[PDB]
C-alpha cells in the first residue's frame, strides 16, 4: 500500500505560548520517501545557529512562518522553541 | 506526544493491523496516530466513525 | 464532458456501486462509481479496489 | 459525509488537444458549495462571453489557474464550447 508514504508523524517543537507544535521546516521523512508539510501549514525558520544549539529549555527565540512550495516562509511573528525529552 | 501529523491517511485501517494508537491533538493538524504490526505510525482523523470506534475498543490500548 | 476535482480515498462499498464511468481527459483522471441513490463518486484509476471492482463482469461500464 | 466534494463537475472541451476545463473554480455538490484544488486549470469568462457561450467551437476563452476559489488568468487563451 503506497497510502502510507506520507502518513507518518514527524519531529514538532514546542514553545510557551500555549499554541500548536511546529516542526524546523516543512519536510519530513518517513521510510526513504520524502515528505513536504502541506502548503500554509506553520512551521518554524531557524538559523543554522539556532539549529544546531537547540536545547531542550526554552532559551531560543524561533522565526514563525508557514509552509509554501516546502519553504517556511516567515511571517514575521517569533516563538520561544524547545525540544521535548 | 513530541510528533505531528501532516497528511491523514483517509481509507479505513483494517483492525487485525493495529496493535495500538497514541493522540497527537496539540497540532494544527489533530491526529490519532495507530501503530500497526510492523511498528508504523499512521496518522488518523480523530472525527472519522472507525478511528473512533477503535479507541472505544478496552483491548485497543493507548502507547506510552 | 465531466472531470472530477477530489478522490474518494476511502473504498467504497461493493453494494452501493451500480456501474461506473471513466473521465480520463481531465486534469485529475477519475473512475467515476455510480451508487444505488444516483451519486457518482470519483475515484482514483491506479487505486487497487477501483481496479480490481472494474474488472467485475457484474460492474458495468455506463455509456 | 464523505462524499462533500467528491462529484465530478461539469467542464469545457477544446480543439487544441488539452485536458477539459471548467468554467471557474466553484462546483456543487447535491447541497454542498465545493471548490477547486490549487492550481487547477480553469477558464475565467466574462458575463458576455457566458450568456454566448454555445455547443460550437466560436468563443475564445482565458485560461486560468485556481487560487483561493478565483480562476487567475496565465495569459494563454482556447476556443471553448460546451459538449452536446
Amino acid at each position: 500500500y503506497e497510502d502510507f508514504k506520507c502518513t507518518c508523524p514527524a519531529p514538532h517543537l514546542n514553545n510557551t505560548n500555549g499554541t500548536v507544535m511546529k516542526p524546523i521546516g516543512c519536510y519530513y521523512t518517513c521510510n526513504v520517501t520524502r515528505c513536504t508539510a502541506p502548503d500554509t501549514y506553520p512551521c518554524y525558520n531557524l538559523t543554522e545557529h539556532q539549529a544546531k544549539n537547540l536545547t531542550t529549555s526554552p532559551t531560543t527565540l524561533c522565526a514563525v512562518g508557514n509552509c509554501d512550495h516546502g519553504i517556511c516562509v516567515p511571517n514575521g511573528t517569533k516563538e520561544l522553541c524547545f525540544k521535548a525529552p | 506526544p513530541s510528533t505531528c501529523c501532516l497528511k491523514y491517511y483517509e481509507k479505513v485501517l483494517p483492525r487485525r493491523l493495529v496493535v495500538g494508537y497514541r493522540k497527537a491533538l496539540n497540532c494544527h493538524l489533530p491526529a490519532i496516530i495507530f501503530v500497526t504490526k510492523r511498528n508504523r505510525e499512521v496518522c488518523t482523523n480523530p472525527n472519522d466513525d472507525w478511528v473512533q470506534e477503535y479507541i472505544k475498543d478496552p483491548n485497543l490500548p493507548l502507547l506510552p
